[PDB]
């Protein structure tokens, strides 16, 4: 019964949000933009 | 990217802008302060005078 699929699943966590996509790396730069 | 994150830098603005304002605000107020009492501790009696 338990197979393996491709299912959709979704990229980004906010619209509201700043979607820069670094949004973790960017602010452990953040010594350097 | 949205319909408010322009409101939330309206509130970054603002904000920066009162802050701002308490020291354009203070700063002249410790002028005023300090003018006057700085001519407190010149200014003798008058009936001295």
């Amino acid at each position: 019964s338990i197979r393996r699929t491709g299912v959709k699943t979704p990229a980004s966590y906010g619209k509201f949000v700043l979607s820069k996509e670094n949004a973790v790396t960017a602010i452990a730069h953040h010594a350097i933009m | 990217d949205t319909l408010l994150d322009k409101l939330l830098n309206a509130d970054a603005v603002n904000t920066v802008l009162r802050a701002v304002k308490n020291t354009a605000d203070a700063m002249e107020r410790g002028l005023i302060d300090t003018f006057l009492r700085v001519l407190l501790r010149h200014a003798p009696p008058c009936f001295v005078l």
